[PDB]
RNA sequence: GACUUAAUGUCACGGUACCCAAUUUUCUGCCCC
RNA sequence: GGGGCAGAAAAUUGGGU
């Protein structure tokens, strides 16, 4: 009797764990208990054991799988072998008689919905065979107690996907008081293909994801429902994808003071979807100017809202008054992604000062061809066009491989960058897109974020630099935009010994061999912060690069917290180079350099450095002081052609900020 | 022209099954190891090694376009051009294997695009316009064809290959995220392999032979191309354990395993000529282990037969599976996250003009700390134990130093010295183009082993635990580590075009100048200070790799033969005369020479310090129970190791010293389990999900040479609380180390400290080290007899000043009454019984070990020892103490106990008649009994005075305070040192005119004090303190000719009223229990314990005094509150100034320690019939009429016991 | 010759078998029919 | 008319990656 008390027990465990009340954190702690118990309960009874303990492993192996949170973007390595742990388990209970038909119905239950845990994780452990076994050990159990268990509603939606007739427990599946209303929808959808029905559960599903944190088991699914009606080619994905695009973006809209976010490897193809919905929409022969015109911001508006915010892995994530809203913000999405299974100012779009052109940019990896939505005030005309960006990736890799082993030496490949920049972008140069005498803001995605696009070459024999007939300045996302000078200085001996020495312009609350004290000792807003180091980056975790100051220097989230005394000024980092600070492009790059940080404290720009430039020129630059698009075509920045090296320096400085 | 080519590895290259391009994807073990040589079987085993050509030709192209990019695309005067590396899935059909790698390109220089008429070298090299393509072997119409390169000599796998496992370090915490096995295969046997190159094209010959003479690594190896008694000992050991069985001795068959493991260590002339401990002389029994009648003979001689007959092996392995086996019959009957890991071309131009160089950095790892380079066990390494841990050998047994851990370590500290790398990633697409990477890809080391070959000494690890400070269920395990002082051969290759300021940071770092010392942290266990390894011989070369490549390509760039650069010509290899210096390199002082802190400092311990090494007290000769440790260091210098080995404080015990002492400061010790958690012992001393912030170093002795001996014999005992005499088996000696208040032990340990300790962690630091020089946390075991106490700490003066600077910060009035003795001056017995009752208190909520609680006290208190009478303290260690056996054999002389020549009384005798006092006053159990002795002695102890079984049913108050198995005491007693006073009683007459020749000392007989089964035991046993020893003195003649010689003992005697000096640290004790022990030690005026042999002569009577207590929560407590301590001593006492005498059983207890000449009480045993003295006529006082029933009655029990000084000869 | 390669593309030298645990707890070198 | 014990009981691996 002991098997079937120590049984108890643990099942006993295993309901107060499957109880939302507690804590994650202590669930984990008690299931490790209850899976030590039950391997303990096996060690002397491997000799077929009871169908009691069997079943109790096969509940803890899933929730072990469940409480083992994805640490990079990849599938955890843990889930897998806690899932393989599972179905190997339960092979030996599923073989043998267990003599109860709940016990066996129970049994099937569990290893069906296990088995289809692992074809979502990943489809090569198993395949359709293992759901279409699935559905007939479910079918053979009948284990269709919509209103008992929601466990067998899991089991029947997922074979409904499976491209099989459910009506047998259509009847049971239509009250389902135990359900959620995407399943409801997806019963509607797939079977009966009512489509009133669903998108009236469906209204309902998104108006509560819209109070979810992104976490939960329903964000995931739903992608995977709105990408499974995006490859059926039918007609209502377009309006629940953005229906939850609206959603995501006003359920972080509140959350997330320090503009974060949180990663589950289904956000962005959401966004690249809801993206190809409104763009889809813009297009479909729109007989109304207003409508395609609404349409063409609603297409610049979601491709803000992606980079107006993060993407960190909570192994990254894992004054004091920041690390309070850090630390609720990663609980409450700790919590959230175990909840699915158990039972200053903003500024508009619109609003931009006369003569200025944005150009909004957006990388959909799913359609493969990247967007750029312009929009100028002299016409208030929104008009986007599509470019390819594959090869323009791999001139940019090339470039960036060369730049880290011959940083002044791979001028040539930053010509063809630029080259390639303005060949696969025409439009830039062009007179309809971009009229010429415009000052443009760009707002590039993750890869074009390097890209020196003020740089770009026009496709002709003696192509004309883009700077030239444009003054730019960038901006991370539209979401950045909103008396004495002051220098910071922390760089080796034999370099900038001119300005520290000679300072006749300005300088008064100035540091030589300053620290993060000195930084954030600055009470007065300037006119000019200048900052002389060179800052070191970090590969996992933007939040902490830091500008490599004295005493240990100041990271990415010090200047956020520390730092208050700085709005409303011209800063220039130009002495670390821009690509220093961030990690380096793999795909795509998420990541955000110190200059942002800078931006959402308040400064009034920074005159970054795209690369690394020898001291001479910055030094110029910051001795050029009057009120940088101007300077670089007059002094020499425009002879790619004849001066190579020549145009490395003077193109590697672009003001981060909007006027 | 067919061209013979053959490979040649220099060191451990890997292998993997070789699968098909069609199947290898359904098996990631061999998706991985692509570019590993490959295995086919020929049954899953005996199979056939070999190495494909598709991988040596895609070496032999990267060596192409190498040499062209390093001379501009232009080799031997014929102008090459960039190829092509791109293939067009439409036009064709993607290759078998695909590149995503930087490709070197240069300019074109060439007359006219390449077509198949006059095509470049580097396009006949690749293949690119000959007639046949991706398509199969079909035809040999390929211009240049690389064959299968197979070995060069069945051939089993396991003859070849040894599997390994591999590692993924972090870098934000010491974990790892996972790993992968891997085939590394015999590089010395087998590591010769075979192939051909056919080449029709005539013209790119040269260009061939120069990537063959280029290609410096192939499947994780450096490679030279070059042109043209097992189921037998078995059933033996489960022999001896059947027969061990049948001694009713298998709980110690598994140390006999242990033994037989560490014989390795030992020659195999150990167990041919007997070396092994022979036991005593007169034993009857001889050794507890290897004198065991194993199938009707001795261990030790049948031991000699199995190693007779198990010649063929060898000592080691001959010992080592005899270890194993009986290791697996003893678990017989008792019961006994691997991850293995889009289409882009990208161009890589080096400048025109450039300069590329090869810097050799060819030196030796001296490990400074005993080093360990993990590896699974076997029997799980087996391509296709007995020590918990073992270390990585290679087939010759000899230490390795694998290129896998050496290169991990070396980009740990590559990325530390940048201070911004990356995680290294698996299975992308692109180079990761990270600071720390793209050195690392151009940084080349070879895997290196040391010329030692011998066995690796065993360091034992247990968990106390903080609960009962004792060991923990299951904690025990062992490690193989290495000498300390080994040599490697350190080879590091950085080829580039200018050698990285950090990658020197790295090596000075790493380098030991005359205060660099050495800083290459290798391997495993570090938290341990497990392979911090010293290189030094560094000496730099360099290649001029761009006008001077004909000797690079013609030397092979010196690959395999580093040994003969290090012992000194070739052309082109000019010495690197540029290599900075230490204090001249940015990153180096920036982040690499903070990283680690050292805190160098010196204990000294004024007391035998015992680290308890058991295992090699069974195999070193001398039969001692337990001995110090003592570890192995390789004199680099001489080679072989010291003869005379270092004793040393474990690494391991310094750091759980420390981390106990910080752990019962804040208070993180004692909780229910340490999950994933951030508390201060946690950060500091790492957890299972983190790494230490601290690690530590052996505890080496550096005062050695200042003895005459460094290892003093301490003999040690158990007396029974009722016979009064030792128990059945518990007579054991210890071998510590000599240590006194006069002349200490001086231990030189260090730690090493992060740069990321807070100011409340460095302070909790400087706390722990604090409380280890206040003498807190004794080191070694028996730390609550007085063993291995901490007299003080002297810091180095190289420590930095911010962690020097915090570092550096009675009479009792009662009198027992007494009746009879005075009330007729008549002679009583030596010895009397206390029947105190079985009216036994348990305590279920025991005290713990943990951070000390606030309501509770610990401290100190120094105590002054004064003698009543003389006091016999023999010094068993020295048989011939007194130099009388020569004129008088077989008399058992002896000297009063010292070490270092000063005269000291161990803390054990001072805890022992502590302990009894406080038994007896507090009604505790009989801790120690002779049970099961002729129904059973043991038997009629009613049931309650049993001794204390586990915590289950509570502790008595004794067992409570004094401590039981697993419930380490609350009282450690230390060793009382003299401190002046009347030093020898003179005998004039003596044999050296200080001793005293004692009468026969015979052991106690219980069936006196049980006559018969109507009583049912007596109590405690005490004796009182006659003064006996004026007829021994007066007697010395009448005894020397009358007794036996040979039974007689004699030893020197200490003269009436000597002092003594010592401590007694008690911790944790309760307001009550410091008040009791308080009494126990002093119970007052005319009240004294009895010390040392001759107690039931007189001797040893001793009176306790206290001088000073102490209590830390340092505070001196001032008289008022000693008292109010024993008064609720008493208080509690009542319930289960004081008046003792008010309880019985107290009044009889104080009665019997008694000292009635504080007038002169004769006491003497009596004698057998008319037996010398007799005194027949006149008070008879003699046995068979004394003890005849009809004489006298059956109540001798009742006037022997609870009659403390009732008269006999009267009545 | 096969037992094994595919050829215009093999960063696998592309990954430290790594992290946590005090050989310690208890015991008078003692004693009489 | 004689020396009696000279070691005893535990823990000898558990957790992770
Ligand atoms: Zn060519
Ligand atoms: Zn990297
Ligand atoms: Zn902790
Ligand atoms: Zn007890």
């Amino acid at each position: 009797t002991r098997e079937d008390i120590d049984r108890k027990e643990a099942e006993r465990l295993l309901d107060e764990a499957f109880n939302p009340r507690t804590k994650p954190v202590d669930r984990k702690k008690i299931i490790n208990s209850a899976l030590k118990i039950l391997i303990g309960l096996y060690k002397e009874k491997k000799d077929d054991l009871t169908s009691a303990s069997f079943i109790s492993i096969a509940r803890a192996y899933y929730l072990v799988s469940i409480t083992i949170l994805p640490k990079g973007t990849t599938i955890p390595e843990k889930k897998k072998e806690a899932l393989r742990k599972g179905i190997e388990f339960i092979d030996r209970a599923i073989n043998k008689f267990n003599g109860s038909i709940l016990d066996s119905q129970r049994a099937f239950r569990i290893k069906s919905v296990l088995s289809i845990e692992f074809n979502r994780i990943d489809r090569e452990k198993c395949d359709n065979i293992k759901l279409k076994n699935l559905l007939n050990e479910a079918v053979d159990k009948g284990c269709t107690d919509f209103d008992t268990y929601e466990w067998d509603i899991q089991i029947a939606i997922r074979l409904c996907e499976l491209g099989v007739d459910m009506e047998g427990h259509f009847d049971n599946l239509i009250k389902s008081n135990k359900a959620n209303d995407l399943q409801k929808a997806k019963a509607y959808y797939f079977i009966k293909k009512d489509d009133h029905k669903a998108k009236e559960h469906m209204d309902k599903c998104t108006a509560s994801l819209k109070y979810t944190p992104c976490s939960h088991r329903l964000w995931d699914e739903t992608v995977g429902f709105i990408e499974r009606l995006k490859g059926d080619s039918s007609t209502l994905w377009r309006d629940f994808a953005i229906k939850t695009y609206r959603s995501c973006r006003v359920q972080e809209k509140e959350t997330g003071t320090l503009r974060l976010r949180w990663y589950w490897s289904r956000h962005r193809v959401l966004y690249d979807m809801a993206f190809l919905a409104v763009k889809e929409q813009a297009d479909d022969e729109e007989p109304d100017v207003n409508v395609k015109q609404a349409k063409i911001k609603k297409l610049a508006e979601i491709s803000d809202s992606l980079k107006s915010r993060f993407s960190l892995r909570l192994s990254d994530m894992e004054d004091d008054e920041s690390n309070h809203e850090f630390k609720k913000f990663l609980d409450k999405c700790v919590t959230a992604y175990q909840d699915g299974y158990v039972i200053a100012k903003l500024l508009e779009l619109t609003q931009v000062p006369e003569g200025w052109v944005v150009v909004h940019f957006y990388l959909n990896k799913l359609e493969g061809m990247g967007n750029a939505i312009v929009f100028d005030k002299c016409a208030n005309s929104w008009q986007y066009k599509e470019f390819q960006y594959k090869e323009l990736f791999e001139v940019f890799l090339t470039w960036q491989a060369n730049y880290n082993l011959y940083k002044e030496n791979a001028a040539e490949h930053l010509v063809t960058l630029c080259k390639k920049i303005g060949e696969t972008m025409p439009f830039l140069f062009c007179d309809n897109f971009i009229p010429n005498g415009k000052d443009v803001l760009f707002v590039p995605h993750d890869f074009l974020h390097r890209l020196p696009l003020h740089g770009s070459i026009e496709n002709k024999t003696n192509g004309k630099l883009f700077l030239e007939n444009h003054s730019c300045c960038y901006l991370p996302a539209w979401s950045f935009a909103s008396d004495e000078y002051v220098l910071l200085k922390n760089f080796d001996q034999g370099h900038f010994e001119t300005l520290q020495n000679n300072q006749i312009w300005g300088t008064q609350s100035v540091k030589d061999g300053a620290s993060s004290d000195d930084l954030e000792n600055i009470r007065n807003n300037p006119r000019l912060l200048t900052i002389l180091c060179h800052g070191e980056a970090n590969m996992s975790n933007p939040f902490r690069s830091m500008l490599k100051l004295a005493n240990g220097g100041i990271t990415y989230l010090e200047i956020l917290n520390s730092v208050k005394g700085l709005k409303g000024s011209q800063v220039i980092l130009g002495a670390c180079e821009t690509d220093l600070v961030p990690p380096l492009s793999d795909v795509m790059d998420e990541h955000y350099s110190v200059a942002t940080a800078l931006l959402l404290i308040g400064a009034a720009g920074v005159v970054g450095t795209m690369w690394k430039v020898r001291s001479n020129k910055t030094k110029s630059l910051i001795e050029w002081k009057l009120e940088l698009n101007e300077w670089q075509k007059e002094t020499g920045g425009a002879a790619y052609k004849d001066h190579p090296p020549t145009f490395y320096r003077s193109i590697a400085f672009r003001s981060i900020g909007f006027p | 022209m067919n061209i013979t080519v053959e490979l040649t590895f220099f060191e451990p290259y890997r292998l993997v099954e070789w699968f098909d391009w069609d199947a290898r994807k359904k098996s990631h073990s061999a998706m991985r190891g692509q570019a590993f040589a490959q295995w086919t079987w020929k049954g899953r085993t005996a199979g056939k090694s070999f190495i494909t050509g598709t991988l040596v030709r895609s070496a032999v192209i990267k060596a192409v376009e190498e040499l062209l990019s390093l001379n501009n695309g232009k080799w031997e005067g014929v102008p090459c051009c960039n190829g092509s590396f791109q293939t067009d899935e439409s036009k064709g059909k993607k290759p078998s294997f695909l590149r995503k790698r930087h490709t070197l390109q240069w300019q074109a220089n060439n007359k006219n695009i390449c077509d198949k008429e006059e095509a470049c070298p580097f396009c006949i090299l690749l293949g690119r316009f000959d007639n046949a393509g991706k398509v199969h072997e079909r035809n040999k119409d390929y211009d240049i064809h690389f064959s299968n390169f197979d070995l060069d000599h069945d051939l089993r796998l396991v003859d070849i290959a040894s599997g390994r496992i591999l590692n993924r370090v972090d870098f934000d915490t010491g974990k790892a995220k996972d790993y992968f096995r891997t085939w590394e295969a015999d590089y010395e046997t087998y590591g010769t392999y075979t192939g051909r190159i056919t080449l029709r094209n005539e013209h790119a010959k040269k260009l061939l032979l120069a990537s063959l003479g280029f290609v410096d690594k192939l499947c994780g190896a450096l490679c030279r191309i070059e042109v043209i008694h097992n189921d037998e000992l078995r059933k033996q050991a489960e022999v001896i354990v059947e027969a061990f069985k049948q001694n009713d001795k298998l709980e110690k068959i598994r140390i006999l395993a242990d033994a037989i493991r560490t014989l390795r260590l030992h020659g195999e002339g150990v167990i041919e000529k007997d070396e092994l401990p022979d036991g005593k002389e007169e034993r009857d029994k001889g050794h507890h282990l290897w004198d065991i009648k194993v199938q009707g003979t001795a261990l030790r001689t049948k031991l000699k037969e199995l190693w007779q007959s198990n010649k063929d092996i060898g000592w080691r392995k001959f010992t080592e599976m005899l270890g194993s086996n009986l290791y697996l019959i003893y678990k017989k009957e008792t019961g006994g996250t691997e991850y293995y890991s889009s289409d882009l071309f990208i161009p890589v131009t080096p400048p025109e003009g450039i300069e590329t160089k090869e810097w050799i950095i060819v030196g030796r790892l001296k490990a400074a700390t005993p080093f360990y380079f993990g590896v699974q066990q076997p029997s799980d390494s087996i391509p296709g134990e007995h020590t918990s841990f073992n270390i990585l050998l290679d087939k010759e047994n000899r230490y390795r130093i694998p290129r896998s851990a050496l290169r991990g370590a070396l980009r740990r500290d590559l990325r530390t010295a940048f201070g911004s790398g990356c995680n290294v990633s698996l299975g992308g697409q692109i180079l990761c183009n990270c600071k720390v990477c793209i050195e690392m890809r151009r940084i080349t080391l070879k895997d290196s082993v040391s010329d030692f070959s011998e066995p690796p000494e065993i360091r034992y690890r247990i968990a106390k635990n903080p609960g009962t400070a004792t060991v923990e269920d299951g904690s025990l395990f062992d490690i193989e580590v290495g000498p300390e002082g080994l040599t490697f051969p350190f080879v590091l290759r950085y080829r580039g075009h200018k050698f990285p300021e950090q990658l020197s940071s790295v090596i000075r770092y790493w380098e030991e100048n005359d205060g660099k010392n050495g800083m290459a942290w290798l391997g495993g266990l570090d938290s341990t200070g497990k392979g911090r390894f010293a290189l030094k011989d560094i000496k730099i070369f360099e290649w001029d790799l761009n006008q001077k490549i004909n000797e690079y390509i013609k030397e092979r760039g010196m690959r395999g033969k580093e040994k003969e650069l290090l012992e000194m010509l070739p052309d082109g290899l000019i010495p690197y005369k540029f290599f900075e210096e230490r204090e001249c390199l940015f990153p180096y002082k920036e982040n690499l020479k903070p990283q680690w802190s050292e805190v160098q400092y010196t204990i000294e311990v004024g007391s035998p310090l015992l680290t308890a090494d058991t295992i090699s007290a069974l195999t070193e000769p001398g039969n001692r129970d337990a001995i110090a440790y003592k570890k192995r260091v390789y004199n680099d210098g001489n080679n072989a190791i010291e003869p005379e080995p270092r004793f040393a404080v474990k690494s391991e015990t310094h750091r759980g010293i420390f981390r106990t002492a910080v752990g019962r400061r804040t208070g993180d010790l004692g909780k229910e389990d340490h999950e994933d958690c951030t508390c201060d012992m946690c950060i500091i001393f790492g957890n299972e999900h983190e790494s230490s912030k601290i690690r530590f170093e052996d505890l080496e002795l550096i005062n050695g040479n200042e003895f005459e001996k460094l290892e003093k014999h301490i003999d040690h005992v158990a007396i029974d609380r009722f016979t009064g005499g030792a128990l059945d088996k518990a007579k054991f000696d210890t071998y510590p180390l000599a240590g006194s208040p006069k002349k200490p032990l001086k231990l030189k340990g260090r730690f090493w400290i992060k740069k990321g300790f807070s100011g409340d962690h460095k302070l909790l630091i400087t706390t722990a080290l604090s409380d280890i020089r206040d003498g807190l946390y004794p080191l070694g075991s028996k730390g609550g007899v007085g063993y291995g106490w901490v007299a003080g700490i002297s810091i180095d003066d190289n420590v930095p000043d911010d962690f020097k600077e915090m570092i550096n910060k009675i009479n009792n009035d009662y009198v027992h009454p007494g009746h009879q003795s005075p009330k007729q001056d008549n002679i009583y017995y030596p010895h009397y019984f206390l029947d105190s009752g079985s009216k036994v208190y348990r305590e279920k909520d025991i005290i713990t070990h943990e951070e000390f609680t606030e309501e509770l006290l610990s401290g100190k208190i120094n105590c002054k020892l004064e003698t009543l009478t003389p006091l016999i303290i023999p010094d068993t260690s020295d048989e011939n103490g007194l130099k009388l056996q020569g004129n008088k054999p077989g008399h058992k002389n002896y000297k009063f106990f010292n070490i270092n020549g000063e005269l000291m009384i161990p803390g054990s005798e001072l805890r022992g008649m502590l302990r009894t006092h406080f038994e007896a006053l507090t009604k505790s159990c009989f801790a120690i009994f002779g049970e099961d002795s002729t129904k059973t002695l043991g038997g009629k102890l009613d049931k309650a005075l049993h001794p204390c079984t586990g915590l289950s049913d509570g502790l008595c108050p004794g067992c409570h305070l004094f401590g039981t198995t697993d419930y380490k005491g609350r009282v450690k007693f230390g060793f009382a040192k003299y401190e002046n006073g009347p030093e020898w009683l003179i005998t004039r007459g003596n044999n050296p005119e200080r001793s005293l020749t004692l009468g026969v000392l015979e052991s106690p007989r219980p069936a006196f004090s049980i006559p018969d089964d109507e009583s049912e035991i007596p109590g405690r046993k005490f004796y009182l303190h006659h003064n006996g020893w004026r007829i021994i003195r007066q007697k010395q003649l009448e005894i020397r000719e009358t007794v036996q010689p040979e039974r007689n003992v004699t030893t020197e005697v200490m003269d009436k009223g000597n002092v003594f000096s010592f401590d007694v640290r008690f911790e944790n004790l309760r307001e009550w229990e410091l008040g009791l022990l308080l009494q126990s030690l002093d119970p007052g005026k005319n009240i004294a314990h009895k010390l040392g042999k001759g107690k039931p002569y007189g001797f040893g009577s001793v009176k306790i005094k206290i001088d000073s207590l102490h209590t830390f929560k340092i505070k001196r407590v001032p008289q008022s509150d000693i008292r109010e301590y024993i008064n609720k001593g008493y208080q509690k006492l009542i319930e289960w100034l004081p008046q003792w005498h008010v309880i019985p059983h107290i009044d009889k207890l104080y009665k019997l320690l008694w000292v009635p000449f504080l007038l002169e009480p004769d006491v003497r045993y009596p004698v057998l019939n008319e037996e010398s003295k007799g005194y027949i006529e006149g008070s008879d006082y003699t046995y068979k009429k004394l003890g005849d029933k009809d004489n006298l009655p059956y109540k001798t029990r009742v006037k022997g016991l609870t009659t403390p000084w009732s008269p006999w000869n009267p009545f």
